[PDB]
């Protein structure tokens, strides 16, 4: 389907083309950089997904402690 | 000078050594630690060389970048090794060597 | 060829801040600032557009009253710019924004005074 | 809760089509003008066909939202958004998908100077306008409605004919933004009570009469600007006149419908008690706008100003119908909304035909055109009649049904609203005669060309649609009555 | 037959070391 | 320049200089068309939205007023341009730039001649 | 004029490279930082045209 | 009444700095000196409070604020020198170009 | 200034500081009225909030 | 003993690297043998590398930064809130440095000491974030401020740069003196400078009738100093003049990093200490003044840099509305607003530095940019619509909160001010889009294309600005984490 890897690869390729266009260069100037950008974007998207999962776990632990501290009031 | 290594957040892994000595942490350097060290140092030497071409000092710039990379890579490797010995990072190999010696 | 650039030429005299008189040349229908930048009396790089929205009185010149009646009266925006760019915040009656003065044939021989350049290149 | 749909043709693909077209057109060089034109036109046409298929699978017995598909925002699933349509929004999706290819075809000849930016702006507008009409959430409706401001601003400012477009684009942006800001406040106040913005939940929640009144005022502040109601309608003549032709078509045919759509989707069903309290207030504002703006139209001298001002009077008659709160009034209000988007769009196309050739909008220059452009004169007369709500045209069906629904509630407002039959006839025929009838004036205009093959084809679906609704509105009313009936009954149990 | 610039050669070695080390770093983590 | 103005050659934006034309210290204001095989001499000025026919000759210090079509040797007034004709000038410049895009696309940043030079050098020792 | 054009067109590859580097080196300036260092950068003679071709 | 008297000594120096700002709109060097008077008054506050509370933290901070005051004065006068060197004068009418 | 002017300004400042001493003694002497007035204003607020919650 | 310093490993590394770069620069810039080479770009690349290695050390050592917390307690306090704030500060500094190489090469700004002072101020802001005592807070603030005074006057022959530095030193030293006077009052009244001690002394009482006026005025003066630092009205007039007069990379750096660090200080001092209502009313009234004044003054500007300065003043007003409400969602929204404003400002200053190669100064200089560089005009229009808060761009997020708190804390005058100032801001932002797209000037300015660094940074920030509302979960989660970690 629409995995993180594909979204990241597309974003990285688009980032290399956008950069070339902002510099008035042909869209495909230095194609090996387009390959590098695809790889880096894929890696970044997958790592962002993993980091988001980890963040949620940490937040749940923090929210559990906050609710325990708040429930201590009614003791 | 009174000291206290106790951290705010407790180590989540078996504590092999609470306050490992400097030479003990250096001797605990693993293959991955040396890989991190070498990668940081090599990148730093390369950046020093490439940024030194225009002013004409690629060699001295290479030495400067390599020194920055050597200090940073050694500090990173020490960080990881000491964290493993202290139980802050996953330390399977440290525990396997500890339970035997 | 029945149509020369000399038909549009306007003769003019500018006095530089060191008090020396020079004979400058400009085309009718173009601003006094363009004629002034032809010789480098005013740095063209300091005033590249002829718009009041791109002017901090880098084009300001002083003109005697005899030539001031041969010009349209200063606009509110022009006086605002001149007054605010003054170091003393005082509107000089003989000051005109060179970017807002269009040369015409009735301004032949007009004499203009060019003050010291203000700083214009913002870091 | 993944409320995904089992149908093959769904709303997500329709929303994605013009977006894919725009993305592809991003990367095509401006030297490949033929390819840019073809790709844009084909993307818009496939979107039109897709929407027709959505019509085909519509179920006209249910009052539930159809083709409902859920789209998830956070893996926490607390905030999750839904898309769906009913008999009230289906034809507006269809109208958007139909008008966009017309907008591309109108600028076909100038496409070598417009560039891919023109097509991309219109394709982006299409995506947002389809989405706005397909939203089951107050917050997403808000966010998608403001998104259209950016491309509409660009369209008006870049491709407008003269420098009054600067002021026009400013006024359009600022008025619309102000209105959308009051809607945001109400959305956040609703969210404070209910903890949600899901429309279906809101339709099942009870509001206090005090807070119903207040939230209704907050919705009115945005919708009355969109409609537009007096005295916040003065942005319309500037924006609709200074826009390019296709821009005027989009502005009058689709964007104007968003305020009345917002009255039918949010204010009227969600706050039934406040709606009853403000019914004399809406009746008064609409009646004033109909009488006053019709008389201003009479005294306009610009071709595009007469058509723009006519749009205000037609839209305020729509509000009388929807606030009559019965089958005829709300049914007629939706039909007039659809009819206006065809009639006023066709009328803006007639004026643009004249402007592209002679480059003037002043009525005084024209006249006598029947002797040089009989084809345009005949097509112009037909849409002139449709603008007068002549029986047999699409606009008469909606107009009379609204008057029926208004008469059953208040005979005075139906009487004042029926005065537009006299006034609307006066300015439409005076416009037609001063442009088409009489003698030519060779000192102003001496060289003439009638419509070409592209302009005649452009007018064909407008003639067919106007006739088709005017003689057999049953194909539309049948698919609407179940949703209309439940909108009227919302909030009462007897 | 031989590349003479020594500083260039050392830079090349550093770049290769960085690439192989990054690959090993991924492979062992 | 004989006119006394600065003597740089300025070819402004959206200007089409027809093939085989000679320009020496002339100013062409934006959106003009210079006909093929034309000659613009020192200090001459072509004002904006003007067109010159092919084979025109503009002597030193002469001027082509805006919105006009000129031609001949020496150039003479012919007719005033209509609005549409003047709207078509930047379209001509844009179309020529679109054509030049095809020629720009045929050249990679570097050539491969240096390889031919290398083997020529090797085949000589 | 022929002298400067002939001098340029007959330069070898090595001299072309030397002058390209020099031209890039002296294209802009920082006379403020130079005065801080107490040095005066001088345009190399191979980038200076003879006075007989200068406009004055 | 000892503590109030030392405190009012420091307070008068602080107020004198404020007045010196208020009273020298043509004299930017005196403004810099007024700021130094305020800093001195604050240092005195810290030392007096350290004595009054029998606490050393006020003395540690007084020494560090001394270092900061010296650094501020050195940099401030450097900027004054380059401002004068560029303009040839210290008059306030030559340092008002940036505005609006 | 003249040296005598600096001396006279010092004398005036000495007088000012002795006046400040008198002000400080006056403030110290009226701590009890401040305390008694504060007793009222806080207790009024108590009797007040207590009465306002009886309903 | 050595393992205790694991908590200061990032700072130790960055300081030592700064010393190495200082020595390298001064040794080879004076060398006759290498013909006194300009070293600004060389030391810039090496310093960017140093910042990235510092970031690696800090982010990969999250639990180790809390080691020996009792030994280090009287010096600083490292926690999750500080962890994320410092990561964001290092990222800002790296981006700003990467945006300076074209300026070094083309204007020939050859001073490498520029990079050294930027790195030293980065050290100062890193220490600011972890500050947990009034003394340490003041010291770190002064270090950062002194570095800024020197870099604001870096173009030492320019009238504008010298004027900017002079106003910065006088107004900055004045504000610092006021803040130091507040610290002295608090210390005299409570006998305490540590944030924990101040917390214990001040909680439970606020204004309990017999309020310590010493504590109250210490708080007021410290608040005045903080408000000067964040350029809140009426302590703001130094900002537009210094932003204009400073070299543009300095303006870009001063726009982002100091705000991150000072807001970290404000949170840990006020939200954590306990005087209460007055403190939040201070920020409420200053937020309102900032929004109104920023909107009007920006509407009056004709130069790009001044417009950006006034826009930043208005946006700090919007952010401080979050601190005013004093709830968990208030802190979260403040952090989200800071992050989005920082990325947007980085986008805007990347574009400004790109156009500074052809000396952009006025808004009218951007005429016909949609013809000469259409993709740059689109990228810049996206930034302006994001600044104006038009959904679904990232700028909407911050605007959405403003009204959420206004209807949450029950404040409709704030809501009305927000509606009017948002409309005004929209007008003066879309005026730039009109200039680049709708105008047909007689004279055009052709701009040189930007370098690779700025194009890559611009592409990334523009993709973030257009697409953040599609996947906003990580920022929401991390800011909620930081807001919670302020207390637990
Ligand atoms: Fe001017």
């Amino acid at each position: 389907p629409i995995s993180a890897t594909m979204v990241g690869a597309l974003l990285g390729l688009g980032t290399q083309m956008y950069s070339n266009a902002l510099r008035k260069l042909p869209y495909m100037r230095h194609p090996w950089e387009h390959v590098v950008g695809m790889g880096l974007g894929a890696v970044f998207a997958n790592q962002l997904v993993k980091w988001d999962v980890k963040l949620k776990e940490d937040l749940d632990v923090m929210l559990a402690k906050a609710r325990a501290a708040n429930e201590r009031r009614y003791f | 000078m009174n000291t206290d290594i106790t951290a705010l957040e407790k180590a989540q892994y078996p504590v092999v050594d609470r306050n490992p000595a400097f030479t003990k942490v250096v001797g605990n350097f693993s293959t991955l630690d040396y890989l991190r060290f070498s990668t940081i140092t090599g990148i730093s030497v390369t950046v020093g060389y490439l940024s030194g071409i225009k002013p004409g000092i690629k060699g001295p710039s290479m030495v400067t970048g390599g020194l920055i990379g050597l200090m940073g890579g050694f500090m990173y490797a020490y960080q990881n090794s000491a964290g493993r010995l202290m139980g802050f990072f996953p330390n399977d190999g440290e525990v396997a060597s500890y339970q035997k010696r | 060829g029945s149509k020369k650039v000399s038909d549009r030429i306007v003769k003019l005299s500018a006095i530089d801040p060191d008090g020396y008189k020079q004979d400058i040349i400009g085309l009718s229908g173009q601003t006094l600032l363009r004629a002034l930048t032809h010789t480098g009396l005013i740095d063209p790089a300091s005033h590249r557009l002829d718009d009041i929205e791109a002017c901090s009185a880098e084009c300001e010149v002083q003109i005697a009253e005899e030539w001031l009646e041969k010009l349209p009266p200063r606009t509110y925006d022009e006086e605002y710019v001149l007054k605010r760019s003054s170091r003393s915040r005082i509107l000089n009656k003989h000051s005109r924004l060179g970017c807002q003065v269009v040369l015409t044939q009735e301004l032949q021989g007009m004499v203009v005074a060019v003050p010291e350049a203000k700083p214009w290149d913002i870091p | 809760l993944e409320h995904f749909c089992e149908c093959y043709f769904n709303l997500s693909g329709l929303i994605l089509c013009p977006v894919l077209g725009s993305i592809i057109l991003l990367f095509i060089p401006n030297s490949r003008i033929r390819l840019i034109r073809l790709i844009g036109l084909c993307a818009s046409l496939i979107t039109f066909l897709y929407s027709l298929v959505l019509w085909i699978q519509f179920d006209s017995s249910t009052a539930k939202f159809q083709f409902v598909e859920s789209l998830r925002w956070l893996p926490y699933e607390n905030i999750n958004f839904y898309l769906g349509i009913d008999g009230i929004s289906l034809f507006f999706v269809i109208l958007t998908t139909f008008l966009i290819p017309i907008c591309i075809l109108v600028g076909w000849s100038g496409m070598r100077s417009y560039g891919k930016e023109y097509i991309i702006a219109f394709l982006i507008c299409e995506f947002l306008m389809i989405a706005v009409f397909c939203m089951l959430d107050l917050l997403l409706f808000y966010v998608f409605f403001e998104s259209v401001l950016i491309p509409m601003f660009i369209i008006i400012g870049v491709w407008g004919s003269r420098q009054r477009k600067i002021k026009a684009a400013y006024q359009f942006f600022l008025y619309t933004l102000l209105g959308s800001l009051f809607m945001l406040l109400a959305i956040l106040l609703i969210l404070f009570q209910t903890g949600t913005t899901d429309l279906q939940i809101l339709l099942t929640t009870e509001f206090s009469e005090r807070r119903q009144i207040f939230l209704w005022i907050a919705f009115f502040a945005s919708f009355a600007v969109k409609v537009p109601m007096v005295p916040v309608h003065i942005w319309l003549p500037e924006a609709h006149v200074e826009a390019p032709t296709a821009g005027s078509v989009i502005l009058a045919g689709i964007l104007l419908k968003f305020g009345t759509y917002g009255f039918l989707r949010f204010s009227i069903p969600m706050f039934p008690e406040a709606t009853l309290c403000f019914t004399p207030f809406i009746y008064t504002l609409s009646a004033i706008a109909i009488i006053y703006t019709s008389l201003t139209t009479l005294r306009q001298i610009d071709l595009k100003k007469i058509i723009a001002y006519s749009s205000v009077a037609h839209m305020n008659l729509v509000t009388i119908g929807m606030f009559s709160l019965n089958i005829q009034g709300i049914g007629g209000s939706i039909l007039l909304m659809l009819s206006h988007g065809l009639v006023s769009s066709a009328l803006f196309l007639c004026v643009g035909v004249l402007y592209d050739r002679h480059k003037t909008r002043l009525v005084r220059y024209y006249g006598g055109l029947v002797s040089t452009m009989p084809n345009f004169s005949t097509i112009f007369f037909f849409f002139t009649l449709a603008n007068m709500s002549l029986p047999g045209t699409s606009s008469f069906i909606g107009e009379f049904l609204i008057l029926v629904g208004a008469f059953q509630r208040n005979s005075l407002v139906a009487t004042l609203a029926a005065l537009g039959m006299i006034l609307g006839a006066a300015y439409s025929l005076w416009l037609y005669n001063r442009v088409v009838s009489g003698n030519l004036k060779p000192d102003f205009l001496h060289k003439f060309s009638d419509l070409n093959g592209r302009e005649v084809f452009i007018f064909i679906p407008f003639l067919v649609g106007l006739v088709w609704m005017g003689v057999y509105p049953k194909v539309f009313l049948d698919c609407m009555h179940t949703s209309v009936s439940n909108l009227v009954q919302h909030g009462k149990f007897h | 037959k031989v590349s003479e610039d020594k500083n260039r050669n050392y830079a090349v070695v550093a770049g290769v070391v960085a690439i192989v080390g990054s690959i090993g770093w991924y492979l062992k983590a | 320049s004989p006119t006394g103005l600065p003597a740089q050659t300025l070819i402004d934006r959206y200007v089409t200089v027809g093939a085989y034309s000679l320009l020496r210290s002339c100013t062409i204001e934006p959106e003009c068309i210079i006909g093929q095989h034309s000659i613009l001499m020192e200090g001459s000025l072509v004002e904006t939205r003007s067109i010159l026919e092919a084979g025109s000759v503009l002597p030193p210090g002469r001027r082509i007023p805006s919105g006009e079509l000129w031609g001949g040797n020496p150039a003479r007034f012919i007719r005033t341009l209509t609005n549409e004709e003047t709207l078509e000038i930047p379209k001509l410049a844009v179309a020529i730039n679109h054509l030049s895009g095809d020629y720009f696309s045929e050249f990679l940043p570097y050539s491969t001649i240096y390889l031919e030079v290398e083997k020529f050098k090797k085949s000589l020792g | 004029l022929a002298q400067i054009h002939a001098s340029e067109n007959s330069k070898s590859f090595e001299q072309i490279e030397v002058e390209r580097a020099l031209r890039k080196k002296y294209a802009r300036k920082d006379e403020d930082y130079d005065s801080m260092l107490g040095i005066t950068r001088e345009t190399p003679p191979e980038l200076i045209l003879p006075d007989n071709v200068l406009p004055g | 009444m000892d503590l109030i008297k030392y405190f009012t000594f420091s307070m008068i120096i602080f107020i004198l700095g404020i007045w010196g700002i208020l009273l020298n709109r043509r004299n930017i060097l005196i403004m810099l000196m007024s700021i130094e008077l305020m800093l001195l008054a604050v240092n005195l506050n810290f030392l007096v409070f350290s004595v009054s509370l029998d606490d050393m933290m006020g003395q540690v901070f007084a020494l560090l604020v001394l270092t900061v005051a010296a650094a501020e004065s050195a940099i401030g006068l450097a900027i004054f020198v380059i401002t004068f060197r560029v303009r040839g004068t210290i008059a306030v009418e030559f340092i008002n170009s940036i505005q609006g | 200034v003249k040296v005598l002017t600096y001396f006279g300004m010092t004398l005036a400042a000495f007088a000012f500081w002795q006046s400040m001493d008198k002000v400080h003694v006056w403030i110290a002497l009226h701590q009890d009225e401040k305390q008694e007035r504060m007793e009222k204003e806080a207790e009024v607020r108590r009797v007040r909030a207590e009465l306002l919650r009886k309903a | 003993m050595f393992n205790l310093f694991l908590a200061v490993f990032p700072e130790i590394f960055i300081i030592n690297a700064t010393f190495i770069l200082l020595i390298h620069g001064v040794v080879f810039s004076t060398s006759k043998k290498y013909d006194y080479p300009p070293l600004a770009s060389n030391v810039g690349w090496l310093g960017l590398l140093s910042v990235l290695i510092t970031l690696l050390l800090l982010a990969a050592g999250a639990p180790l930064l809390t080691i020996a917390h009792l030994f280090w307690n009287n010096l600083f306090r490292r926690d999750n809130f500080t962890y994320f704030c410092q990561i964001f500060l290092l990222l800002s500094t790296a981006g700003t440095i990467s945006m300076c190489f074209d300026f070094f090469d083309q204007e020939r700004f050859d001073a490498f000491e520029f990079i050294v002072l930027i790195l030293l101020s980065t050290c100062g802001m890193l220490f600011m974030i972890s500050a947990y005592d009034l003394i340490a807070m003041y010291l770190a603030i002064e270090l950062q401020s002194l570095c800024f005074y020197v870099i604001a006057a870096s173009k030492r022959k320019s009238e504008f740069s010298t004027e900017a530095g002079l106003k910065y030193l006088i107004l900055g030293a004045f504000s610092s003196g006021i803040l130091l006077f507040g610290c002295s009052m608090i210390y005299g009244s409570t006998g305490a400078t540590h944030f924990d001690q101040l917390a214990k002394i001040l909680t439970g009482y606020e204004i309990t009738g017999a309020r310590s006026s010493g504590i109250f005025m210490g708080i007021l003066f410290i608040a005045v100093g903080f408000l000067f630092k964040i350029t809140a009205v009426p302590f703001h007039m130094w900002a537009p003049d210094i932003y204009e007069g400073s070299p543009t990379p300095v303006t870009a750096f001063l726009s982002i990093a100091p705000k991150i660090s000072i807001f970290a200080n404000i949170l840990r001092v006020f939200i954590y200490g306990s005087y209460g209502a007055t403190l939040q009313q201070i920020f409420f009234f200053c937020s309102i003044a900032s929004m109104i004044l920023g909107a009007l003054a920006a509407m009056a500007q004709t130069k790009v840099k001044r417009l950006l300065a006034y826009s930043s003043i208005g946006h700090v007003g919007y952010i401080c509305i979050g601190f005013s409400c004093g709830t968990i969602e208030g802190i979260q929204s403040l952090l989200i607003g800071i992050f989005i404003y920082a990325l947007m400002t980085m986008d805007a200053f990347a574009i400004v530095l790109a156009l500074r190669q052809t000396r952009v100064k006025y808004i009218a200089d951007l005429g016909a940019l949609a013809k000469t560089n259409p993709i740059l005009a689109i990228t810049f229009s996206i930034t302006m619509f994001s600044y104006a808060g038009i959904p679904p761009l990232a700028g909407f997020c911050s605007k959405f909160y403003l009204f959420f708190a206004a209807l949450g804390c029950g404040a409709y005058f704030l809501a009305l001010v927000g509606v009017v100032t948002s409309v005004i801001g929209c007008f003066y932002y879309i005026r730039l889009v009109k200039r680049m797209f709708f105008d047909t000037p007689r004279t055009w300015i052709l701009y040189e294309p930007m370098d690779r660094n700025k194009s890559l940074l611009l592409a990334m920030t523009s993709f973030f600005i257009t697409l953040f509302l599609l996947y906003p979960s990580p920022l929401f989660s991390v800011t909620h984490q930081m807001a919670l970690s302020l207390y637990l």
